[PDB]
């Protein structure tokens, strides 16, 4: 129910910029989003949480932003590694990770 | 630091309950909470719930919330800061329809807004 | 509401702890530390009640040369040399607790310690040239 | 002009004294109270001097978690809760001396004494995120 | 820079020595001055520990009630009585000592510690009177 971007791509030095939105259920002014890097069927990482916060020792490259209707993650100067899928979660303080449909990078 | 040794790959039919286990090390075992997660094939991966290594506490999705047992048993000691600590993971009216990548994952923070965050994973197990 | 006690919150996160620092604060020169008689268990007493009033001192003399007179907490013009800690706000104030903390800033104390003194003396200096007019 | 000395004013009206609190601010710590030898003497005034401290830096405590460092007359944030003295203003600082008021205000200066520390702390608190910008 | 150490600046001008302060400062309670014996040395270091705190306490006490509690450069309201000295700003800071600056200034040094007195116990009433508004 929170739709990600289909897929799209870059190139190496350019910059992405994923999607992540959906009714007002899970999105998105009273909520935080947080955008885990998750290669498939391996151990996933946090990338951002409560919008825009960078997990420790994640690259300044990647960014968060939200708008009021739907939350947004760049991921500036691409290198090999990025070749993953990423996943948006939706979240409160006192609640559970609805995730992201999914976005092929 | 932290790790989160993950049980084996188990390999069973529908109509059973099996149980995972997750094990960690070089972290106070009750300062964060425990998630547990799911990566089927047929879906997205879905969230199915946390437990609080300290107080007990636990909260899961309404997709698993009379079918599933979340437990922990007490930490042990390694150092003012390090213990030992393990995480159960059951489910009941078992299927093969739940067949994928399970993985435990601890908290983020201690407090907050994002305290139960997943944010250090284990390895993972695969299933049925 | 809460009220651990003394020392309370020591395993609690550092910004939970750092709401309840008059918990230690008074209780840093008083315990149960009238003639003053040289027995055995008189000169201890004697000891424990110098020793008391003279580490209390020391720290105060350390809030005074840094500007943080009769404060609990003070704000200072030292910015964080990232060398010295590169965690971040959140994963300090709501995750460490001031003994871990502690533990991996205890290099650098030193160093902080001289920042904040001489931050105080050239303060003072540029508060006596303004008030110079 | 008047000067009366120290405790000159004892037996004046609390407002009246409140005017000469330096008075009984300097004898608090001096006296006449350079070998220490351990005679009978010799012991008695060691206890006098160690005393005095002790003392006089509990006080200077209690001023330091109030916010009142440094201070013979602070004012607060702590309301006067009636039940504490329906007295009014004219009829307490033109009427009453300090020793008499002392003597109808002594049970609640424990409740007193907290309410000043932890209006102190949660002062500090807000003035650092008042700074935090 | 420069940095001369405890004292090292005694010779040097009132100017130059008044900015290396904090250096005389820290060196006042500490030196090197666990279990309390009363042996011919264990006597001798308890005097030398009490009456290092006990002359702290004095001096500390006297910025207390000048109202300069925790500074190491204070400004007043007791302007400058020309019969304490004549001497013009240039002449004193870029050219006396403070040894000998207080040679000269040493009769009237009474005098001036009761004018800085009174002046922080009217201020403080003033103070007073401002907030009640
Ligand atoms: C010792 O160490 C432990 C382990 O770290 C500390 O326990 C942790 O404390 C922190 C903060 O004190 C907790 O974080 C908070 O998490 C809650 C989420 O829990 C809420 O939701 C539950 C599920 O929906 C619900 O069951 C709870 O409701 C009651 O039920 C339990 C049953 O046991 C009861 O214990 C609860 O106390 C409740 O009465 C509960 O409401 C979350 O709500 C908090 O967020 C709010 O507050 C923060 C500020 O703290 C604010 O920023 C947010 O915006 C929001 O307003 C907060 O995140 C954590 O859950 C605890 N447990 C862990 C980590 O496992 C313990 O405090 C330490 N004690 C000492 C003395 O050191
Ligand atoms: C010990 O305890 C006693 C008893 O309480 C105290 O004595 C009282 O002190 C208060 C204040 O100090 C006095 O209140 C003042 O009253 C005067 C009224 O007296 C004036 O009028 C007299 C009659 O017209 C006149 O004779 C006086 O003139 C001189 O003559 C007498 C002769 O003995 C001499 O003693 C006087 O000193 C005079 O030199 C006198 O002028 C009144 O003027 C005062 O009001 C002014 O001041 C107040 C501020 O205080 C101000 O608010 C007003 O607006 C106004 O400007 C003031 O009300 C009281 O009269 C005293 N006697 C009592 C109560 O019987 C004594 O002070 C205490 N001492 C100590 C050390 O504790
Ligand atoms: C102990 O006591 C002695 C005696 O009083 C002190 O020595 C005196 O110190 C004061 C200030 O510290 C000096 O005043 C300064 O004078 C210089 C002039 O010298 C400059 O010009 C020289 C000739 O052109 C030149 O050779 C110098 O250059 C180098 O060479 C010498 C060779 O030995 C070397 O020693 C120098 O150090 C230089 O490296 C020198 O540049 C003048 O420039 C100063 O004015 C500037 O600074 C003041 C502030 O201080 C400022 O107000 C001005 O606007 C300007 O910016 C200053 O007037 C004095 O010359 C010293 N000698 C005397 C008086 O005989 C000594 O400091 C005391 N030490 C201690 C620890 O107490
Ligand atoms: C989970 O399993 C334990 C096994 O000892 C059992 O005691 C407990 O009741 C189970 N939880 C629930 C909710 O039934
Ligand atoms: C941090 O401290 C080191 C020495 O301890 C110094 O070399 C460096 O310049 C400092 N960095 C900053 C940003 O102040
Ligand atoms: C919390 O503090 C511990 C102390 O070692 C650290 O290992 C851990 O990474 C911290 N948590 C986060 C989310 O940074
Ligand atoms: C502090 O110094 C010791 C010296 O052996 C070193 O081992 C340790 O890693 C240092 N810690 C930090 C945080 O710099
Ligand atoms: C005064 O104090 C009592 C308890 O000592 C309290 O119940 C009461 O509410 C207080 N009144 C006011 C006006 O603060
Ligand atoms: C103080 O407490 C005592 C207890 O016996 C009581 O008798 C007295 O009246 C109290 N005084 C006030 C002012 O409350
Ligand atoms: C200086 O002090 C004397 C007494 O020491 C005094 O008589 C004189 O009026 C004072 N002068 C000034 C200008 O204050
Ligand atoms: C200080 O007093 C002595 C008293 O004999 C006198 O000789 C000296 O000149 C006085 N000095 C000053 C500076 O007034």
């Amino acid at each position: 129910v929170l739709t990600q971007s289909a897929s799209v791509s870059g190139s190496l030095g350019q910059s992405v910029t994923i999607s992540c939105t959906g009714p007002n259920s899970v999105c998105c002014s009273h909520k935080s989003i947080s955008w885990y890097q998750w290669p498939p069927g391996r151990a996933p990482t946090l990338i951002i949480y409560e919008d825009n916060e960078r997990a420790p020792g994640i690259s300044p490259r990647f960014s968060g932003y939200k708008s009021y209707w739907s939350a947004y993650l760049t991921i500036s100067d691409l290198r090999p590694e990025d070749e993953t899928t990423y996943y948006c979660c939706s979240y409160t303080h006192n609640s559970g990770c609805v995730f992201g449909t999914g976005t092929k990078v | 630091q932290g790790q989160l040794v993950q049980s084996g790959a188990t390999t069973t039919k529908p109509g059973s309950s099996v149980k995972i286990s997750c094990k960690t090390s070089g972290y106070r075992f009750n300062f964060y909470h425990i998630n547990w997660i799911r990566q089927t094939a047929g879906r997205g991966p879905e969230w199915m719930g946390w437990i609080s290594p300290y107080s007990g506490d636990k909260n899961l999705a309404p997709a698993f919330q009379d079918r599933v047992n979340m437990t922990t048993d007490t930490e042990v000691p390694v150092t003012s800061f390090t213990s030992t600590g393990a995480a159960y993971m059951e489910i009941r009216n078992l299927t093969s329809d739940d067949t994928g990548t399970y993985f435990c994952a601890k908290g983020l923070l201690r407090d907050g807004s994002s305290t139960w965050l997943p944010y250090l994973w284990g390895q993972g197990t695969l299933l049925t | 509401a809460v009220f651990l006690g003394f020392l309370g919150a020591a395993g609690s996160t550092m910004g939970a702890a750092s709401m309840t620092l008059t918990v230690q604060a008074r209780n840093l020169l008083s315990g149960i530390v009238h003639l003053l008689k040289l027995t055995v268990w008189g000169i201890k007493q004697l000891q424990a009640r110098v020793l008391a009033v003279e580490r209390y001192l020391r720290d105060q003399q350390l809030l005074g040369i840094w500007g943080c007179s009769g404060k609990l907490i003070c704000c200072t013009n030292v910015p964080w040399n990232s060398s010295w800690s590169n965690r971040n706000l959140s994963e300090i104030w709501d995750n460490m607790t001031w003994l871990q903390w502690d533990k991996e800033i205890s290099n650098y104390t030193q160093i902080i310690y001289g920042l904040l003194e001489e931050s105080q003396n050239q303060q003072e200096k540029n508060e006596q040239d303004l008030l110079a007019l």
